[PDB]
Protein backbone atom coordinates (compact mmCIF):
# COMPACT_ATOMS: atom_id res chain seq x y z
CA UNK A 1 0.00 0.00 0.00
CA UNK A 2 0.98 3.67 -0.20
CA UNK A 3 0.85 6.13 2.70
CA UNK A 4 2.13 9.61 3.47
CA UNK A 5 5.66 9.46 4.85
CA UNK A 6 4.56 11.18 8.06
CA UNK A 7 2.24 8.31 9.05
CA UNK A 8 5.03 5.79 8.38
CA UNK A 9 5.75 5.65 12.12
CA UNK A 10 2.04 5.01 12.78
CA UNK A 11 2.22 1.42 11.49
CA UNK A 12 4.61 0.52 14.31
CA UNK A 13 3.17 -2.35 16.40
CA UNK A 14 1.57 -1.25 19.64
CA UNK A 15 1.67 2.40 18.52
CA UNK A 16 -1.51 4.40 17.94
CA UNK A 17 -2.21 6.62 14.94
CA UNK A 18 -5.11 7.56 12.66
CA UNK A 19 -4.19 4.69 10.35
CA UNK A 20 -3.65 2.48 13.39
CA UNK A 21 -6.80 3.75 15.10
CA UNK A 22 -9.36 2.59 12.53
CA UNK A 23 -7.69 1.97 9.15
CA UNK A 24 -5.35 -0.96 9.78
CA UNK A 25 -3.42 -2.09 12.86
CA UNK A 26 -0.67 -4.63 13.46
CA UNK A 27 -0.95 -6.90 16.51
CA UNK A 28 1.01 -5.67 19.51
CA UNK A 29 3.25 -8.76 19.21
CA UNK A 30 3.84 -8.60 15.45
CA UNK A 31 6.89 -10.54 14.27
CA UNK A 32 8.51 -9.49 11.02
CA UNK A 33 9.77 -6.39 9.25
CA UNK A 34 8.38 -3.08 8.02
CA UNK A 35 9.76 -2.14 4.60
CA UNK A 36 9.04 1.21 2.99
CA UNK A 37 10.62 3.85 0.78
CA UNK A 38 9.82 7.21 -0.75
CA UNK A 39 7.50 6.79 -3.74
CA UNK A 40 7.22 10.50 -4.53
CA UNK A 41 8.49 10.10 -8.10
CA UNK A 42 6.34 7.05 -8.83
CA UNK A 43 3.18 7.99 -6.92
CA UNK A 44 3.01 11.81 -7.00
CA UNK A 45 1.12 13.16 -10.01
CA UNK A 46 1.26 16.89 -10.71
CA UNK A 47 -2.53 16.78 -10.81
CA UNK A 48 -2.64 14.85 -7.54
CA UNK B 1 -5.65 5.17 32.62
CA UNK B 2 -3.36 3.69 29.95
CA UNK B 3 -3.72 2.05 26.55
CA UNK B 4 -3.04 -1.69 26.27
CA UNK B 5 0.55 -1.82 24.98
CA UNK B 6 1.94 -0.10 28.09
CA UNK B 7 -0.71 -1.06 30.65
CA UNK B 8 0.55 -4.64 30.91
CA UNK B 9 3.94 -3.31 32.03
CA UNK B 10 2.31 -1.68 35.05
CA UNK B 11 0.22 -4.83 35.48
CA UNK B 12 3.36 -6.94 35.12
CA UNK B 13 5.09 -5.08 37.94
CA UNK B 14 2.09 -5.59 40.22
CA UNK B 15 2.03 -9.31 39.41
CA UNK B 16 5.62 -9.61 40.60
CA UNK B 17 4.89 -7.78 43.84
CA UNK B 18 1.75 -9.70 44.77
CA UNK B 19 3.20 -13.03 43.67
CA UNK B 20 6.35 -12.35 45.68
CA UNK B 21 4.23 -11.55 48.73
CA UNK B 22 2.35 -14.84 48.43
CA UNK B 23 5.63 -16.75 48.35
CA UNK B 24 6.83 -14.85 51.41
CA UNK B 25 3.53 -15.53 53.17
CA UNK B 26 3.27 -19.16 52.04
CA UNK B 27 6.98 -19.77 52.60
CA UNK B 28 6.66 -18.22 56.04
CA UNK B 29 3.51 -20.24 56.75
CA UNK B 30 4.65 -23.84 56.37
CA UNK B 31 7.74 -23.09 58.47
CA UNK B 32 5.40 -22.39 61.36
CA UNK B 33 3.42 -25.46 60.33
CA UNK B 34 6.55 -27.58 60.77
CA UNK B 35 7.22 -25.98 64.15
CA UNK B 36 3.70 -26.50 65.49
CA UNK B 37 3.61 -30.00 64.02
CA UNK B 38 6.89 -30.68 65.80
CA UNK B 39 5.30 -29.25 68.94
CA UNK B 40 2.20 -31.35 68.30
CA UNK B 41 4.24 -34.56 68.23
CA UNK B 42 5.80 -33.53 71.53
CA UNK B 43 2.32 -32.99 72.96
CA UNK B 44 1.09 -36.32 71.58
CA UNK B 45 3.96 -38.19 73.21
CA UNK B 46 3.33 -36.42 76.51
CA UNK B 47 -0.33 -37.42 76.30
CA UNK B 48 0.65 -41.03 75.63
CA UNK B 49 3.34 -41.18 78.33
Amino acid sequence: FVIRGDEVRQIAPGQTGKIADYNYKLPDDFTGCVIAWNSNNLDSKVGG
Amino acid sequence: RLDPPEAEVQIDRLITGRLQSLQTYVTQQLIRAAEIRASANLAATKMSE
